[PDB]
RNA sequence: GAUCUGUGAAUGGCUCCUUACAUCAGCAGUCAUCUACGUGAUAGAGUGUGCUCGGUCCACCUGCAAGGACCCCAUUGGACAUCCACCAAAACCUUGUGGCUAAUACACGUUCGACCCAGUCAGCCAUGCAACACUCGGCAU
RNA sequence: UGGCCCUGGCCGCAGUGCUGGUGGAUUUCGUGCAUGCGCAUGCCCCACUUGAUCGCAAGAGCUUCUGACCUAUCAGCUUGACUGUGGUGUAUCGGACCACAGUGGCCUUGACGGGUAACGGAGAAUCAGGGUUCGAUUCCGGAGAGGGAGCCUGAGAGACGGCUACCACUACCAAGGUGGGCAGCAGGCACGCAAAUUGCCCCAUGCAAAGACAGUCUGUGAGGCAGCGACGAACAGUA
RNA sequence: CGGUCUCCUCGACUAGACGUCGCUUGUCCACGGACGAAAUGCAGCUAAGGGAAGUCGGCAAACUGGCCGUGCACCUUUGGAAGAUACGGUGGCUCCAGAGGCCAUGGCUCGUGUGGAACUGUUGCUGUGCAGGGGAAUCUGACUGUUUAAUUGAAACCCA
């Protein structure tokens, strides 16, 4: 007897939740939905953990269920949906209005954000098909398929969708030049220019980039994100650092000095 | 049981392998169809598969539909008897309809077909319409046009048997589905009967 | 050897317990589901002719039909069918079960008849009593088939209740049925949203195709 | 050589209908007289030999005449031996690091890979072969170049 | 409460007997595949021939090439449960029978959920070389 | 694109209908709005849910490359064995199986066999360096459910707190019959040098379901909390 | 009913000069007849259940039995043991393969000589005659050969 399984061990939990090994022994493991269970934060971590309005499992239950969380423009009841990167997530109760990112870290952050950047999305296209009627389609890193999307959008493209239509606001191509965010790897949470792809054929291809101030590292294409057709017109709100991670020398003198002078009063 | 797993198959070698677990389900198999060639009615058994998908097993199929490539035709048209199987002779003594096996076929459609679409009459018989004379000798005129001498020699029988081929999977999908030789394997074919006509 | 005779005509079932070798041994090739006159084992059961539709045996155990035997047969058998129980067969699973043959012997404790027909006399626990039918049909198609309405005028007027008297504490309760496979005005605007918005929905993606185009 | 096969059964090529009446010059190669060959250029960097282009002969197994699919690792290796049909023994003499002394260790593994009719080979020439679906029991490689 | 139906019981928990390229670890492939829950889209079945032919009502002659009058759309059927009653058995998380009574069970059914276009059949028009081919019509080549 | 033929015959190509479903709300006229003057046009509930398709996600199966202990008082091993063609079967590739052909395949770079103070790994103990030894045990993978084997249901099982059979033990009996499966949690007998309570509870962590919470007790020996516990750790007292 | 020299030697089954039956040749001659034909006997067979308990002693009889395929241990003088022990099959019919020759790749001759498969039968086929039971030791003679015609065939004699 096997079958999938249904359970998530707290110490086999993604370590970008910063779940406490002794608090508990089961994780809530993600549900198959929109977002890679790697890649993802469930509702009632968002709820629980980080946005502290539901104090356990229970009241996260009961929060998700009243109906008011929405999540990408629509409501979310189950505490196990597994909300990932760009997306927009409202609890108008209490008007809060978030874009689940990356930091520099590499730890999902939810940046507060305003009323044009909550009422559209911004999603990379990962795949591009046909389907049956000769229907073009092209289906994105938020597993939504976009029916047809305009001749002209190669895959690795993103795209800025209308969260209250769902269809395709813009797009932006990923020739070198454009801002750029990196999703996975050790270089997650930065955000740099593209500077060359070093193709890899049947294989990953390479992508380096200049971050914002002068420092340059390098990624896989299937680990970029498209933001910003330059480092001018970034497509979406950006969090403190805007994706420039410091030394670890520079991350803990800021440390100390901010429990310093917190510390002075 | 059958299972279509290696864990007995000894190893590359000639190493005996040592099986430490036992047959799991998703590596099963299941008995050959052995679908019979039969005069008369079909039998089709539904088989519930890993998805919860649908094969069909073909016993005792007694046609399908038959494809002209070269016209573009597919008449439904009756298997008379296996003739030739690649390999082993027990499979056309018993009249067992696998894939790639060569067989006799009614053949009165693509006949009264070819009659129909080109208005031509390959056997002395043994209102008209003048759009339909003008369609007719339109498609005699097109390009392509003209009936191989190894198909217009079967075609010209009184009673047509024609050889095709069999392409579906009968225990797998349930049809007996096909294609009538044309030139070089019809030629191929032709000769094996005939060698073993003489021999 | 005990007869449970069962009149569906009155809808009642009474047991009777009968000993005498000379009446029982003329079921002794009474194959299960067969007729017979009730003469032969009573003289007061004249013109009744009996159904032999049921049966256990000695040790309890049953009768099913169609084992043309007369022994005990060990079988494997799916729920609902008779010798097991659909509840108690884990959603799938097969139970190979002890039942004796349709077949009738002298191994039968018990014998489950209902009469066919009727003789000419009453019979005391039977046909002296008729039991009134519990409910009146619920779904509207059953309640017209019963009552010769036609689509025009409602069932909802002549759907029966049941009169439970003002006992103790408690008023008279007259209980209905909720109607099933009723259309209501409700229903229908129901239905016309659901296909409206469908047709809709159709639209919107031809229109889409179209503008791509 | 090995374009011979078994005379029980007519060996077609898959996508090449040969009773066209109005067939279009698709697969018409550069220097054939005419025939018609379905082929397919795999592209790791590989060049679909001539012979496979021009040829006749037929070969399900061939990467680059069949609907095998080259796709996994791309090794390297000797041909030892050729003594099964359309197979073909390939050895890999490497070398494996010891940890604890310091050295390398002479090892090899064998390899049945299957070599299409459109490769002139000699026992002993290199080879580099890529990894396909499993053909039989062992074979699961194809011979994408022959290196003399 | 019960019951039918749906769904879960294939996860979890335990143990380390087996197992020596086997298991396993890292890497990779599925262009050789399966998928309930989840999620994003989708969805136009009177439909075996152009018609006769979705169903009835008339026509003509081994059917027709332009011929009609209505009908369908306020939504189906038959069961078996819970229940009542008689109960077999020493028991059994064993079991029979009779009578009602439900459906998102089961069976069954589908017009208006299309429109147009392709295509298929048939007819007609304008104009043009031509006495070649195959024929319909009259005779045993 | 083709897969109906000349009045019966043949097919019947199996399937797919956003339910002949449910709840809440409520004003459903075809012209109500209006435009231009009723005439013509755009509108005239929201969700839930059975099912079909395409992705995605989450899984699984299969497959690739490299990497495991001692043993030669194990040197030759293999005959579906190794390749091929055509089929079968499968969810799928494949000698996985079959029919016909061939004679291959591995091996002192240790094949084949034998041994288990062999489940594997993450890891543990030491460790200047190099290394040595261990890893039943919490996380991941595998296997099993008394030994075997066969199945049904289902998306998923060769399931065992599912069924079927045989074997080994075994329980009830009114002797005709009915049963069993703690390597789940407590607990008992054995075996031993050698290892705990027949506890309470879903408060936390999660999971499942037709299911937020309450009116109106979802379940959970998973899990938690207690009891026993000089295994083993940390900090103090005995002045 | 003993013994006695040589020659010829057909057909079918079969390995056959075995064994069984038949054409050619020869013969029906052995003292007969009745009576179902006692007891006893000499011969042929069977026998339930048991299986050497019979007997000095498995004596006598029984088991096995031909061929094909797979396969075979101790011990050994390396030759054997060995047909070890053992396991499976065997008919009938209809086919599929499979070897050669002559005339000139066709006509004709052409495996009673083999392998496979399907069907078939009340599981039965070396169907009759014929036709090893096997294994494990001790004493002894190495072996093969010889021997008291007419009670002893041996461990005796001979041999190398």
């Amino acid at each position: 007897a096997r079958g999938p399984k249904k359970h998530l061990k707290r110490l086999a939990a993604p370590k970008h939740w910063m779940m406490d090994k002794l608090g508990g022994i089961f994780a809530p493991k993600p549900r198959a939905g929109p977002h890679k269970s790697q890649q993802c934060l469930p509702l009632i971590l968002i709820v629980r953990n980080r946005l502290k309005y539901a104090l356990n499992y229970r009241e996260a239950h009961m929060i998700l269920k009243q109906r008011y969380v929405k999540v990408d423009g629509k409501v979310r009841t189950d505490i196990k949906f597994p909300a990932g990167f760009m997306d927009v997530i409202e609890i108008p109760k209490t008007g809060d209005k978030f874009r689940v990112l990356y930091d520099t870290k590499g730890r999902f952050i939810l940046h507060k954000i305003k009323g044009e950047e909550v009422d559209f999305k911004l999603c990379k296209v990962v795949k591009k098909g046909t389907a049956k009627k000769e229907t073009p389609y092209v289906v994105t890193h938020d597993g939504r398929t976009l029916r047809f999307p305009d001749p002209n959008l190669k895959k690795n493209d993103t795209v800025v969708i209308d969260l209250k239509t769902g269809k395709i606001k813009e797009w932006v191509r990923f020739k070198v030049g454009c801002l750029l965010m990196v999703t996975s790897g050790a270089n997650t949470g930065r955000v740099g220019e593209l500077v060359n792809r070093e193709r890899h054929p049947g294989s990953f291809d390479i992508i380096h980039l200049k971050d914002a101030a002068d420092n340059k590292f390098a990624t896989r294409a299937d680990n970029v994100f498209v933001i910003g057709s330059s480092i001018y017109h970034p497509l979406v709100s950006l969090p403190k650092l805007k994706g420039v991670k410091l030394s670890i020398v520079e991350d803990r003198e800021k440390k100390l000095a901010h429990n310093s002078k917190k510390q002075k009063q | 049981g059958i299972t279509r797993w290696d864990l007995h198959k000894k190893r590359a070698t000639g190493g005996k392998r040592h099986i430490h677990r036992k047959k799991r389900k998703f590596e099963l198999g299941r008995p050959p169809a052995a679908t019979k060639l039969v005069h008369g009615e079909r039998r089709v058994r539904r088989v519930r598969t890993r998805g919860g998908n649908r094969k069909w097993r073909a016993l005792r199929l007694s046609g399908g539909i038959f494809s002209w490539g070269s016209e573009n035709t597919a008449k439904h048209c009756r298997i008379l008897d296996v003739v030739y199987n690649a390999t082993n002779n027990e499979l056309v003594r018993t009249k067992t309809l696998v894939k790639g096996c060569i067989v006799q076929i009614d053949g009165t459609p693509f006949r009264n077909w070819y009659y129909k679409w080109y208005g031509i009459r390959l056997c002395n018989p043994k209102r008209v319409y003048k759009n339909h004379l003008r369609k007719t000798h339109l498609r005699r005129k097109q390009k392509g046009f003209g009936l191989e001498e190894g198909l217009q020699a079967q075609l010209a029988v009184p009673v047509c048997k024609i050889l095709a081929r069999i392409s579906s999977r009968p225990g797998q999908d349930g049809r007996a589905n096909g294609y009538i030789l044309e030139g070089k394997e019809l030629e191929f074919y032709q000769k094996k009967l005939d060698k073993k006509k003489h021999k | 050897m005990k007869f449970n005779i069962a009149s569906p005509q009155c809808g009642t079932i009474k047991q009777f317990e009968i000993d005498d070798e000379k009446k029982l041994v003329q079921l002794n090739d009474k194959r299960l589901a067969q007729e017979f006159d009730g003469e032969i084992l009573d003289d007061k059961w004249k013109g009744y002719v009996f159904k032999i539709v049921g049966g256990c045996d000695k040790q309890g155990f049953p009768m099913k039909q169609g084992v043309l035997v007369n022994s005990r047969v060990k079988l494997l058998l799916k729920g609902g069918t008779v010798g097991c129980r659909k509840w108690r067969v884990r959603s799938g699973e097969r139970r190979r079960k002890t039942i004796r043959g349709c077949i009738v012997s002298q191994d039968i404790a018990l014998l489950n008849l209902k009469i066919v027909t009727e003789g000419e006399e009453k019979i005391e626990g039977l046909t002296d009593t008729t039991v009134p039918r519990r409910l009146g049909p619920k779904r509207a198609s059953k309640i017209r088939r019963l009552f010769n309405l036609t689509k025009e005028d409602d069932v909802r007027k002549f759907v029966i209740r049941r009169e439970l008297p003002a006992k103790d504490n408690k008023k008279a309760r007259s209980k209905a049925p909720k109607i099933q496979r009723l259309i209501t005005p409700a229903v229908i605007r129901r239905r016309a949203n659901k296909k409206r918005k469908i047709l809709k929905k159709l639209a919107q993606s031809k229109a889409e195709r179209e503008a791509y185009n | 050589t090995e374009v011979e096969l078994d005379d029980n059964a007519f060996h077609k090529q898959d996508n090449i209908f040969l009773a066209a009446k109005n067939p279009s010059s698709k697969w018409v190669a550069p220097g054939s007289k005419g025939r018609r060959r379905w082929w397919k250029k795999i592209g790791l960097g590989f060049k679909t030999p001539k012979a496979a282009i021009l040829g006749t002969y037929i070969d399900h197994k061939c990467p680059f005449t069949s609907k095998v699919s080259i796709r996994g690792r791309i090794l390297r290796g000797i041909i030892i031996r050729h003594k099964m049909f359309r197979t073909v023994v390939v050895r890999r003499n490497y070398l494996h690091y010891q940890k604890k002394y310091k050295r390398y260790e002479k090892r090899h593994k064998n390899w049945s890979v299957h070599i299409s009719p459109a490769f002139d080979f000699s026992i002993g020439d290199e080879v580099v072969f890529g990894q396909c679906r499993p053909l039989s029991k062992t074979v699961t490689f194809n011979v994408l170049q022959v290196v003399p």
